[PDB]
């Protein structure tokens, strides 16, 4: 995992 | 006297997560260093994932993003009046796995970026090296008090910076607290798993004057490039210290017990 975003 | 080594992960976390207690301490006639880890100048070509990450940040995707990042980090440094100090370590968009990958992969759709899945080996070896620069700016601040991050949002630049300074300021025997990674903290669980041997104490959630709080967002927004907010962040630390003021949160990081 990790990810961005931004939500 | 007192002299606080921040250790920021990137080009603007210590600012974000912990701009007001930088300003405070500023203000108290503390020496303060911020230290950032990952800025080192990466050289191209860029991956597709960080030439995307730069056209997002309003650069030309070939542009030297690490460069115009530095200088807005010595600008809002500047602004609350702390030194700078920019590490050689490539932020994740520009570094290759040893078998040659990049390490981070474009994903369309909003998601931006994940992590190419790779050993563990790489990430030791990682914090084995920033502990080693962490270690010799020790010795030649000789801090009194060392903040750095909790990488609350599993970065893994913020966790190597993390582990890399509880394992350096241990051995160096330099007290060590970990911020709040903002604004990962407001949409995260705030949970985080410590190398083996290490626990949290309890936490503080600082109170500082409104002007501390005006003086850290002034500082935020000299990283243009990573703006396209503040409201969310005032919400986050009001409901933290309620009948309270703006506020950081940080805790003191100690050995656990039978370690
Ligand atoms: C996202 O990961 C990138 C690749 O490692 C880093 O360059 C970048 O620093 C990372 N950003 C964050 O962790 C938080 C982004 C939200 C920042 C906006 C805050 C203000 C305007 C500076
Ligand atoms: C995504 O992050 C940008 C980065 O500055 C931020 O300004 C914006 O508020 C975010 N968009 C959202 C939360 O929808
Ligand atoms: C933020 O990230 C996770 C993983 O993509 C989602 O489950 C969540 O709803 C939001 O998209």
């Amino acid at each position: 995992x990790y990810x961005x975003x931004y939500x | 006297a007192t002299r606080l080594l921040a250790i920021s992960p990137h080009l603007d976390d210590a600012v974000l997560s912990f701009g007001a207690g930088l300003a405070q301490a500023a203000q108290d006639g503390a020496n303060v260093l911020v230290y950032t880890v990952f800025a080192g100048a990466a050289q191209p070509p860029y991956s597709p994932a960080a030439q995307r990450m730069h056209t997002i940040w309003g650069l030309a995707p070939d542009d030297d993003a690490v460069l115009y990042r530095r200088k807005e980090d010595i600008a809002a440094l500047d602004h609350l009046r702390v030194a700078h100090r920019h590490g050689r370590f490539l932020d994740s968009i520009y570094r290759k796995l040893p078998d040659g990958r990049w390490l981070t992969a474009h994903v369309e759709g909003r998601q931006k970026l994940a992590v190419n899945d790779h050993s563990p080996d790489s990430d030791h070896d990682l914090v084995g090296e920033v502990a080693d620069d962490i270690r010799s700016i020790i010795d030649e601040f000789d801090p009194t008090l060392v903040v750095t991050c909790a990488a609350i949002g599993e970065h893994p630049d913020n966790e190597a910076t993390r582990d890399a300074a509880l394992f350096a300021t241990h051995e160096k025997n330099v007290p060590v607290r970990l911020w709040e990674d903002l604004p990962y903290a407001v949409f995260k669980s705030g949970a985080v798993e410590l190398p083996q041997g290490f626990r949290l104490g309890s936490a503080d959630v600082s109170s500082v004057k409104p002007e501390m709080r005006s003086q850290k967002f002034q500082a935020v927004e000299r990283y243009s490039s990573q703006m396209v907010l503040f409201d969310r962040l005032d919400e986050h630390a009001r409901q933290n210290a309620p009948h309270g003021g703006y506020g950081e949160t940080t805790w003191p990081v100690v050995r656990s017990d039978d370690s």
